[PDB]
Order: C-alpha cells, then sequence, then structure tokens
C-alpha cells in the first residue's frame, strides 16, 4: 500500500543522503596515507567528491577542496615499532618542535579580517571604545605558572572586535618581551592569573608574533598549540 | 591508514591505565586499556544476548528480548533462564559504557583538548543507570526496569507511561520535552547559519561571522554568537537528558498516583479554590 | 582547568550596527541595551532588529492569533482574573464540530473563533517564513535557514491544515490549549492504534534523540577545542587549522569515521530537519491511508 511505498522511498532517499554526507566529510585529509606518507592502498568504500571552490572574501584568493595536501612543515618524529599502528616518538623537544599536543598547522600567515576587511583581533589599547565591562579586569595582574612561580604580568587584553570577546592575554615577561596567552587557557583570579598548562620556565618559549598589533593565523596556531602541549609535556612540574 | 595531517598527532602518552602497553591504534581506532575493556564487556555481553536467544527459542532480531527478573525476585538474583541473563548483560552494558567514556578521556589527553565530550556522554550513562539501576532499587525490584529488545523495550515505555495515566502530565517530563524540542530548533538554526555563510548566493564571496550575527539580529533582534551557540547546544541537550532521568526517578518512588491529579495542588490553592465558574467548579 | 562554559571577563565596544550589503537600513531599530547577564553566555548586545512590511504583517497577525485565543480564555473564565490564573492550563479553543465539516459557516462560540485565530496564525507564520528567506537574500547568504524552517512548517501545516482537509473536517485539527493540546496528542495515538507502530514516528524519534546526541557532541567538541580558536567554525573552513585537525581526530580515533568542519554542519542541519519531515509524513498518512498502525504493522505493509 501507499504507506509501504512511502517508507521504502524514504529508506532509499535516506541511503543516498548518507552517501552524500559521507563523501562531503572526505574533503579534508584525503586521500589516506601510509605512515611513510605514500598513498594507502585501501582508501575505503566511497570515492572522493567533485572538488568545490570557496571564494575567500577580501581578494584573498580561493580554496578548492579536496586539494593537494602537504603539511608544509617538518615533522620531528620517528617510528617506535616495525609495523603500522604504534606511536611515533618525538626526536627533539616536542614543545619546540610542534608535535603531539603541541602541533600547529601551516595556516596562512595573515590575520583573519572582519566583514569590513579590518583585523579581527586587536590589542585593546588600539581597539577604540573597548573596555572591560564585567568580571575582573586582568590587566595589571601577575601571571603564575603551574610550578607556582611568577612568570609575568598582564599588560593588555587582545579582543575580537566583531564578536566583542577577550581572546588573548598579552603577558609581559621578565626580559620585557611579551607573549600572547590563549584566554581559554588561563584562570583569572582575584589576585593573579593562573596558567595550569605552563610552568614558568616555559613562558619565554611561547612563539612570538612579528607585529606588535596584529597576530596571524599561523601565529595563532603556533601560540595556541604550544600552550596546549604543556599539559602533556610540562607535567614533570605540577602539584595541587 | 592515516589522514593526511594525522601522523604528527600519533605521539605516545596520555594513557590513564597501563602505561604504553595498549598505547596503539588498530586502523583508525585508538585502543588503549579501555578499548580492550570496551571490547571485553561488549563481546561478553553480546555472547549472553545470543545465549538468551537460544533459551528463548528465536534468532529473529525483532523478537529477541532479554527480560529483567520477575517482580517476585525483588532486588535479588534470579536464574539465567529467568532474569539472571539480564543481570549479567546489564553489568556488561555498564562496563562497556563506562570504558567507552574513559577511553574517550584517554583520546582527549593525547590530543590535548578539553574533556567536554566524555562529560556530556556521562549524562547519557546517567539516564541509562536511572532506568535500569536507580529507579528499580528505590522501587524494590529489578522487574521495574526495561527489557532489552527492540520492540519490547517500546512496550515498557507505553506500559510504564500509561500506568500513571497520560504521562504528558509529569511536570518534569514536560520540561524535559521542551529542552529536547529547543535543542532541535537550535541545531537546525546553527547548522543552517554556518552553511548559509560558507555557501552563499552563487558567485559571492564567503560571508563572515559578522554576516551570521547580522542575520540573527535582523531576524529576532538578538544573536547569541558563535561561542554562545555551542555553549547553548551543549547545555540544551544535557538539560534534556537530565530532566528525563529526573521525571523518571520521581515516578513510582515519591509520586505513584496519576500524574494528571498532581496538578490539583495548583487548582485547590485556597484564594481561588472555591471561586465558581471556569473549568473547575 | 577552566571549562569555557561562562566568560571570565566581558569586553564591550560600540554597538554593532551590522553588515550592510543590500539591506535597507531605514528598517533597523536603534540598538537596544547591553545585557551583562546575557554577556556571560553569549553576546551582550540586544538589537538592532529589522522590521519591514512582512515583519509588521507577521508580528501584527501573530498577536491577533495570540489575542483571539486569550480573549476566549477570559470569556471561559467568566472574566474573573482569579479564575483565569487558576484554570489557565485548562482553557482551550476548540475546532468546529464534525457537523460543520470543512465549511467556514461555524458559529463563533463553536469553532469560528478557532477558524479566525487559525487564519491569523496561518498569515503570521508564512509571513515569518518569507522573512527568513528575504533577510538572508539581503546579506547574500544561502537560503538554508529558510529551507530548514520549511521542514517545521511542514509538520505544522500537516497537523492543522493538510490533514484536516484530507480527513474532510476541521474537527480533526489541534485545539489551542496547554493541557488540551496534550490530550489531543494522546488521543491521536490511541485512535490510530499506537503511534509507536508508525515507522515514521519511530524514525522521527531516532532523529530527535540523534539531534540531542549530535549537538551534545558538536558543542562539547568546539568547547574542547576553543583553546585553538575552534568556535570560529567559518575561517577554519577557508583554512584548516589545528582546532579542525584535532576535532576530526577525536571522532576518527573514537568511532572510526570522518568529520570536516563544514561537513559536520551538514549532519547538523539534516539530523534536525528530518525530525519534522519524517514526522509530517507519519501524521499525514495517519487516518488518511492508515487506520490502525498496529494492524498495518501486522501485514508489515
Ligand atoms: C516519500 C518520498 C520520500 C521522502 C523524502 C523526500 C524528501 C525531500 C527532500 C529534498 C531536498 C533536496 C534539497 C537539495 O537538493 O539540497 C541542496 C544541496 C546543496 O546545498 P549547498 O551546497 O549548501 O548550497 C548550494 C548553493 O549555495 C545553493 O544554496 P541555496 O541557498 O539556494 O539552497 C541550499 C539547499 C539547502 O539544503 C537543505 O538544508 C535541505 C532542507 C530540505 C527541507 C525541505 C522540507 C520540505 C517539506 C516536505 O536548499 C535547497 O536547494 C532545497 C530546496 C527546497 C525544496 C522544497 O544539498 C544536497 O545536495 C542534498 C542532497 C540530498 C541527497 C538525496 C539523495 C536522493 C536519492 C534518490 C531518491
Ligand atoms: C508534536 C506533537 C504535538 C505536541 C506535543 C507536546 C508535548 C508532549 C509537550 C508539548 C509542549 C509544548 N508545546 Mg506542543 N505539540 C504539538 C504542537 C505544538 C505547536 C504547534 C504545532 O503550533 C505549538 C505552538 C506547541 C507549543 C508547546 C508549548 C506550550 C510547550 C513547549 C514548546 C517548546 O519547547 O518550544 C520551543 C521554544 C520556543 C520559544 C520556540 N506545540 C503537537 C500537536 N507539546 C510541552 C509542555 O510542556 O507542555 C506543557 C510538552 O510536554
Ligand atoms: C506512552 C508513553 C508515554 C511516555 C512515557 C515515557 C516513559 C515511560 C519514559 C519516557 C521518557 C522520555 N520521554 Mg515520554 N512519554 C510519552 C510521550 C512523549 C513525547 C510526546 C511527543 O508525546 C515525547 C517527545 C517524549 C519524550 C521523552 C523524553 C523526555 C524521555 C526520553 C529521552 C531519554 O530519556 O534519553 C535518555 C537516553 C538514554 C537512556 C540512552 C542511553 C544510551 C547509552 C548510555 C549508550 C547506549 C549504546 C548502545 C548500546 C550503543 C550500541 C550501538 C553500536 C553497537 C555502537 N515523551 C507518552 C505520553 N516517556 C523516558 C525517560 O525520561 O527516561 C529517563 C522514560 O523512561
Ligand atoms: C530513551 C527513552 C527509552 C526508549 C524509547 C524509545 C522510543 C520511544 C523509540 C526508541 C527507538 C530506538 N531505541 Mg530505545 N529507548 C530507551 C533506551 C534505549 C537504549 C539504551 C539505554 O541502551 C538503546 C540502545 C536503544 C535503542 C533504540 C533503537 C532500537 C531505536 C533508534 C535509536 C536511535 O536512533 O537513537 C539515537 C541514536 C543515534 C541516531 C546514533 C546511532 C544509534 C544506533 C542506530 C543504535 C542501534 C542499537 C542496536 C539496534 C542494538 C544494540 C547493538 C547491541 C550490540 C545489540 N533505546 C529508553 C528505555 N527508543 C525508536 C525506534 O524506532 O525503536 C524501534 C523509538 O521510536
Ligand atoms: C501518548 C502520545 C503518543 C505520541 C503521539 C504523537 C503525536 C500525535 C505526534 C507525535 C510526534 C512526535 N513524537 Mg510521539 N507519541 C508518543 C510517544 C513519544 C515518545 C516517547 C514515549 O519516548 C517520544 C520521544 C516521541 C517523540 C515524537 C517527536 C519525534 C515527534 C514531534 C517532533 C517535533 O519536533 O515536534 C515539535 C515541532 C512542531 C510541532 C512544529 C512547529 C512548527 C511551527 C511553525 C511553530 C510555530 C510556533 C507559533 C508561531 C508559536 C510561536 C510562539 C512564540 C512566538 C515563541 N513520541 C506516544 C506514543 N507523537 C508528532 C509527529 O511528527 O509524529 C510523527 C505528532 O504529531
Ligand atoms: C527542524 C525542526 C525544528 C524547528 C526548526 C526551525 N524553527 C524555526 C526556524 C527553524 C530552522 C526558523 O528559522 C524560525 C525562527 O525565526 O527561529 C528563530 C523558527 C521558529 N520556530 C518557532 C517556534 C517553534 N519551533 C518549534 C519546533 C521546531 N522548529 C523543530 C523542533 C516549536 C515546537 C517544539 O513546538 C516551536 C514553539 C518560532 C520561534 C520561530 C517561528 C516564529 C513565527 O512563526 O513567528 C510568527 C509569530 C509571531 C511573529 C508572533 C507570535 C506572538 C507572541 C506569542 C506574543
Ligand atoms: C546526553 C545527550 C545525548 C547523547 C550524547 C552522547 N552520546 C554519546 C556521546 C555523547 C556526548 C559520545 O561521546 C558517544 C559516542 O561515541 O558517540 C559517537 C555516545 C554514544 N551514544 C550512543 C548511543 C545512544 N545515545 C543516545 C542518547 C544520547 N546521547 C543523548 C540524547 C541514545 C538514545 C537516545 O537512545 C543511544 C542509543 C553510541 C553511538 C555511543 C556509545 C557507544 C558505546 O558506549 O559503545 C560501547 C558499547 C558497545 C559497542 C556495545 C555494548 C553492548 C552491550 C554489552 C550488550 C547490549 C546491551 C544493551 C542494553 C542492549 C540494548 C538494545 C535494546 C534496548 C534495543
Ligand atoms: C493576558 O490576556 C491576554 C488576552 C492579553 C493575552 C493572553 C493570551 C493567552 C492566554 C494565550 C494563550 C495561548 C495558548 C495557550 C496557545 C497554545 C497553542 C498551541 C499549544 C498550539 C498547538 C498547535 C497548533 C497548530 C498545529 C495549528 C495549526 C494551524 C495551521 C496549520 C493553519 C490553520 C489554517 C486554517 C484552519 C485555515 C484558515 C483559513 C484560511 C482561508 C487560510
Ligand atoms: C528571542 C528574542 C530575543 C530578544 C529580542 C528583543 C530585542 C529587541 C531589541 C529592539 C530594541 C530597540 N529599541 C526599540 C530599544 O530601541
Ligand atoms: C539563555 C539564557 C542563559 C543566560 C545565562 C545567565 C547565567 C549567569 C551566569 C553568571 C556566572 C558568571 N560568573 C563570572 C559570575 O561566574
Ligand atoms: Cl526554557
Ligand atoms: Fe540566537
Amino acid at each position: 500500500d501507499l504507506a509501504s511505498l512511502a517508507i521504502y522511498s524514504f529508506w532509499i532517499f535516506l541511503a543516498g543522503l548518507i552517501y552524500y554526507l559521507q563523501t562531503e566529510n572526505m574533503r579534508e585529509g584525503y586521500p589516506l596515507e601510509n605512515e611513510d606518507g605514500t598513498p594507502a592502498a585501501n582508501q575505503g568504500p566511497f570515492p572522493l567528491p567533485k572538488p568545490k571552490t570557496f571564494i575567500l572574501p577580501h581578494g584573498r584568493g580561493t580554496l578548492t577542496v579536496p586539494g593537494p595536501e602537504s603539511e608544509d612543515r617538518p615533522i620531528a618524529l620517528a617510528r617506535t615499532a616495525v609495523s603500522e599502528g604504534f606511536p611515533h616518538a618525538p626526536t627533539g623537544d616536542p614543545m619546540k618542535d610542534g608535535v603531539g599536543p603541541a602541533s600547529w598547522v601551516a595556516r596562512r600567515d595573515l590575520p583573519e579580517l572582519d566583514g569590513h576587511g579590518h583585523n579581527k583581533i586587536k590589542p585593546m589599547k588600539a581597539a577604540a571604545g573597548f573596555h572591560v565591562s564585567a568580571g575582573k579586569n586582568p590587566i595589571g595582574l601577575p601571571v603564575r605558572g603551574c610550578d607556582l612561580e611568577i612568570a609575568g604580568k598582564v599588560v593588555d587584553i587582545w579582543v575580537d572586535i566583531p564578536e566583542q570577546m577577550a581572546r588573548f592575554l598579552e603577558v609581559e615577561l621578565k626580559d620585557g618581551s611579551t607573549r600572547l596567552l590563549p584566554m581559554q587557557m588561563v584562570k583569572v583570579q582575584s589576585n593573579r592569573v593562573h596558567v595550569n598548562a605552563l610552568s614558568s620556565d616555559l613562558f619565554a618559549g611561547i612563539p612570538t608574533i612579528k607585529s606588535p598589533t596584529e597576530v596571524t593565523l599561523l601565529e595563532e596556531d603556533k601560540i595556541c598549540g604550544y600552550v596546549a602541549g604543556g599539559l602533556m609535556y610540562a607535567a614533570p612540574k605540577r602539584k595541587s | 591508514a592515516l589522514l593526511s595531517f594525522e601522523r604528527k598527532y600519533r605521539v605516545p602518552g596520555g594513557t590513564l591505565v597501563g602505561g604504553n602497553l595498549f598505547d596503539f591504534w588498530v586502523g583508525p581506532f585508538y585502543v588503549g586499556f579501555f578499548g580492550v575493556a570496551t571490547f571485553f564487556f561488549a563481546a561478553l555481553g553480546i555472547i549472553l544476548i545470543a545465549w538468551s536467544a537460544v533459551l528463548q527459542g528465536t534468532w529473529n532480531p525483532q523478537l529477541i528480548s532479554v527480560y529483567p527478573p520477575a517482580l517476585e525476585y525483588g532486588l535479588g538474583g534470579a536464574p539465567l533462564a529467568k532474569g539472571g541473563l539480564w543481570q549479567i548483560i546489564t553489568i556488561c552494558a555498564t562496563g562497556a559504557f563506562v570504558s567507552w567514556a574513559l577511553r574517550e578521556v584517554e583520546i582527549c589527553r593525547k590530543l590535548g583538548i578539553g574533556y567536554h565530550i566524555p562529560f556530556a556522554f556521562a549524562f547519557a550513562i546517567l539516564a541509562y543507570l536511572t532506568l535500569v539501576l536507580f529507579r528499580p532499587v528505590m522501587m524494590g525490584a529489578w522487574g521495574y526496569a526495561f527489557p532489552y529488545g527492540i520492540w519490547t523495550h517500546l512496550d515498557w515505555v507505553s506500559n510504564t507511561g500509561y500506568t500513571y495515566g497520560n504521562f504528558h502530565y509529569n511536570p518534569a517530563h514536560m520540561i524535559a520535552i521542551s529542552f529536547f524540542f529547543t535543542n532541535a530548533l537550535a541545531l537546525a538554526l546553527h547548522g543552517a547559519l554556518v552553511l548559509s555563510a560558507a555557501n552563499p548566493e552563487k558567485g559571492k564571496e564567503m560571508r563572515t561571522p559578522d554576516h551570521e550575527d547580522t542575520f540573527f539580529r535582523d531576524l529576532v533582534g538578538y544573536s547569541i554568537g558563535t561561542l554562545g551557540i555551542h555553549r547553548l547546544g551543549l547545555l540544551l541537550s544535557l538539560s534534556a537528558v537530565f530532566f528525563s532521568a529526573l521525571c523518571m526517578i520521581i515516578t513510582g518512588t515519591i509520586w505513584f498516583d496519576q500524574w494528571v491529579d498532581w496538578w490539583q495542588w495548583w487548582v485547590k490553592l485556597p484564594w481561588w479554590a472555591n471561586i465558581p465558574g471556569g473549568i473547575n467548579g | 582547568e577552566y571549562q569555557n562554559i561562562f566568560s571570565q571577563v566581558q569586553v564591550r565596544g560600540p554597538a554593532d550596527l551590522g553588515m550592510t550589503e543590500d539591506v535597507n537600513l531605514a528598517n533597523r531599530s536603534g540598538v537596544g541595551p547591553f545585557s551583562t547577564l546575557l554577556g556571560w553566555f553569549g553576546n551582550a548586545q540586544l538589537g538592532p532588529i529589522y522590521l519591514g512590511s512582512l515583519g509588521v504583517l507577521s508580528l501584527f497577525s501573530g498577536l491577533m492569533w495570540f489575542f483571539t485565543i486569550g480573549i476566549w480564555f477570559w470569556y471561559q473564565a467568566g472574566w474573573n482574573p482569579a479564575v483565569f490564573l487558576r484554570d489557565l492550563f485548562f482553557f482551550s479553543l476548540e475546532p468546529p464540530a464534525p457537523e460543520y465539516g470543512l465549511s467556514f459557516a461555524a458559529p463563533l462560540k463553536e469553532g469560528g473563533l478557532w477558524l479566525i485565530a487559525s487564519f491569523f496564525m496561518f498569515v503570521a507564520v508564512w509571513s515569518w517564513w518569507g522573512r527568513t528567506y528575504l533577510r538572508a537574500q539581503a546579506l547574500g547568504m544561502g537560503k538554508h535557514t529558510a529551507w530548514a524552517f520549511l521542514s517545521a512548517i511542514w509538520l505544522w501545516m500537516v497537523l492543522g491544515f493538510i490533514r484536516p482537509i484530507l480527513m474532510g473536517s476541521w474537527s480533526e485539527a489541534v485545539p489551542y490549549g496547554i493541557f488540551s493540546h496534550l490530550d489531543w496528542t494522546n488521543n491521536f495515538s490511541l485512535v490510530h492504534g499506537n503511534l509507536f507502530y508508525n515507522p515514521f514516528h519511530g524514525l522521527s524519534i531516532a532523529f530527535l534523540x540523534g539531534s540531542a546526541l549530535l549537538f551534545a557532541m558538536h558543542g562539547a567538541t568546539i568547547l574542547a577545542v576553543s583553546r585553538f580558536g575552534g568556535e570560529r567554525e567559518l575561517e577554519q573552513i577557508a583554512d584548516r587549522g589545528t582546532a579542525a585537525e584535532r576535532a576530526a581526530l577525536f571522532v576518527r580515533w573514537t568511532m572510526g569515521f570522518n568529520a570536516t568542519m563544514e561537513g559536520i554542519h551538514r549532519w547538523a542541519i539534516w539530523m534536525a530537519v528530518l525530525v519534522t519531515l519524517t514526522g509530517g509524513i507519519g501524521i499525514l498518512l495517519s487516518g488518511t491511508v492508515v487506520d490502525n498502525w498496529y494492524v498495518w504493522g501486522q501485514n508489515h505493509g
């Protein structure tokens, strides 16, 4: 009957819909590779999709995906076993090298712009009209490491202008340089900002930016990543 | 085989138990100690399900059902053939669920990310445990729990529900429903908004969050933002399940009469209880 | 370990009047206030809203619908404010009796009103639909919100308009009432022989529950990778960074398949819209084609 028709038709449409959805999520990271980077033989059931092209705003070119995938960076790792499937140990300092939970991605080395083509993230000292509206103002507070030692002082907040939120703490170190700290990775407290992921000796190791008033996408990933890696790698110096 | 960007992440470490013993992958799947446990409780639990099917006399999956003990056994044990299999299988289901959550924590640590996902997943384990463990214990028998079968678990919902009249009138049910509905609204909106900005009118450049925020403000006068929407979705759906377990823990324990009659507390409020007219009096 | 569920600091700048593109700025309000309460969870900014002809038309008839219902609730309450507050859940505006069939000749006290308020709702909602399409068009955005909205309109249209017309009577439609629309629901299921045997019901439940699972995961993950700027769902598409890489690797390592930053939002929109799309078909077939989902289920078809 008509309802039996309805439901087979649906289960067929549902099967094509999943196929569509499945191939749409192959647009990054494919084709699969062997651990040495050659293409894997078994690529799975579904084929790759017909490439699509995004038009990046502000004359920033296009992106076509799926496209050629190069890491565009060096990976400091060696095999630990003779067969596929095991970990790859770092061959240097994973925090410096940028592997594991400290990884970054070779993103454009330009800053994300807003709808009007201006830098999306500015240090508050250059963001006209912007102030702390609620909560504790971190500017001026000292920054503490997971080893309970003091590493620097907050000298500014870096703010998303179109989204109106704090994104980085600009921290001043003992030598006078500053670094950005991911705001998602600090605990602002009444008398200090606490950073669980870094001991104090690792604060100078945070990647630095090339212009004091702008941060680029690469820069964002390198900084962010390095801070997350300390969770795993700076654990030889952390108490409760 | 590895995703094109994946090798730089398959580093040692992050395990909770076992050190570097189960620190490896099989295909795309990370194992770890709790991968092993998951597979153990899952494989063991599956065997007993097929065993239950031997005794029941059917292999049709639309008929295999594994029922809890009778109410008569209370909160004690029962024979394998008459309710004990549900007891083992239930222990295994929990084992497989909790090892799944724990294995997700291990995956999180390697990757250096937040623990939000297993935390969210733990609310669904809460709901399951309310139905098969917390509610039966308080009520005094495993019989009050639901059976493991496709269509028979649907008979439990209908029968448990209809025992208190229209279950619609459970006030926690109502709240739980609402969150379930709002989450779907918010999901369709979030899905549509991202896609509508990444996939604009043909020939145009990609839009920006600016566009997304302008679209909401133009439409309802308020835009929650891009961090707010994920805050909102995690929170909407976690509440939905929470009030589900809650509507269900109070039913048969502290409220066992019909749920429509609970609303009479409101109507008998003394300052209007005897005013004539309207629907009541 | 801070969890990013609330903001620790709030920053404020000038009110954001919004992108312009092809929008007629004569129809944007003043920026409303700034909610600090809202600012811990999301944006502090209220307004500006955009109202044009379709806005007023929708908002007008949207209120006319609401008022009609509440006017009849006072008449039911005999105009006593105390009775009103007491039996508020119990009042109900009901569709015309079966006798009147599909005619509009029904008396006011026995339908008619329901037909008035129903029409006002019908104008309000379709107005609002065209508003979501036209608001996107002005900003040059895709029409995904409007097509997804159409899937909720589907179910609503079926429940109170398409299915009544097919059954031959306005009486089949849903009443206007808190406890009374609940009862219509239970009843509907009983008369058609347990909706749990309707396969579109059980699918629509699958997607309901699946949308809670999916938004639970998507939200948890983006929070889990907001330390890498993941909440920035869009530039991560133009230029995959580590947030997108590790979010993909969580799901590949946990359960074996792939999710791109854009790709997972296609899961979102479809999981959601399928709730009301599947459900609408199940309610539409109920009583038009199928009298008893248990008996239909017995013949499996
Ligand atoms: C006739 C029946 C009654 C009624 C009686 C009941 C009863 C009885 C119950 C509900 C419950 C619920 N009902 Mg009610 N309800 C009715 C009408 C409705 C209507 C409606 C439109 O009218 C709606 C929308 C709802 C909605 C809901 C929710 C509030 C809730 C279910 C979600 C939940 O608990 O998830 C929680 C999720 C889980 C328990 C799943 C957990 C998954 C686990 C952790 C992992 C499983 C993995 C699996 C094995 C993996 C395997 C596959 C692969 C191998 C990997 N009810 C009618 C009036 N309702 C239930 C509830 O609140 O439960 C707590 C409940 O007990
Ligand atoms: C939550 C409140 C009620 C209840 C009320 C309902 C109602 C009402 C309905 C279902 C529906 C379903 N329920 Mg039930 N359900 C309950 C608890 C459970 C539990 C559990 C806690 O362990 C499980 C595994 C299931 C499983 C299922 C599926 C048979 C089906 C679709 C689920 C779905 O899409 O989810 C969302 C999840 C996803 C989209 C992710 C993928 C999940 C996959 C498909 C799970 C398959 C499990 C498989 C059949 C059994 C396990 C494999 C084992 C190794 C044997 N229910 C409790 C008691 N359930 C619907 C149905 O059609 O049933 C016939 C339906 O109408
Ligand atoms: C005792 C009752 C029966 C029952 C009878 C029904 C009936 C009858 C129906 C459902 C429906 C549904 N049921 Mg059932 N169902 C029961 C048991 C359950 C159980 C369970 C026990 O666990 C669950 C989880 C469900 C789950 C579901 C949902 C999947 C589905 C509704 C989808 C939805 O999003 O609607 C919510 C969304 C809408 C109704 C769309 C609204 C769109 C409009 C445009 C909104 C306009 C708002 C208006 C302008 C007001 C705005 C006000 C302010 C401006 C904010 N049922 C038992 C078996 N169920 C529906 C369905 O699809 O069935 C297939 C349905 O009609
Ligand atoms: C809390 C909000 C929602 C939620 C969230 C959620 N679910 C999650 C997660 C999160 C955040 C995960 O991270 C995790 C995951 O990996 O998702 C892909 C998961 C998950 N949610 C799942 C299912 C699921 N979630 C549901 C619900 C929800 N999940 C909530 C609505 C439901 C519903 C509504 O019924 C189901 C069925 C899985 C896809 C996965 C957990 C997989 C897992 O634990 O695997 C280990 C166990 C096995 C492989 C099998 C063990 C077998 C048993 C020993 C024997 C069978 C016993 C069982 C009781 C039989 C029951 C069947 C009958 C009742 C029909
Ligand atoms: C404070 O007091 C005042 C008076 C100021 C205000 C108070 C108002 C009150 C008390 C409001 C309360 C409202 C309530 C409780 C509303 C509840 C609504 C619910 C639960 C609705 C549920 C479902 C409705 C559906 C499915 C409606 C569907 C309708 C349609 C699909 C369109 C119908 C169209 C028809 C019949 C055709 C119309 C005619 C033409 C020519 C198109
Ligand atoms: C979901 C509803 C969200 C809240 C919508 C209310 C915000 C309206 C703001 C308009 C106010 C502008 N005005 C008139 C004060 O100048
Ligand atoms: C959709 C409405 C949700 C709004 C949530 C409002 C909650 C207020 C939270 C305040 C806590 C913030 N702080 C810093 C004081 O902890
Ligand atoms: Cl609420
Ligand atoms: Fe919003």
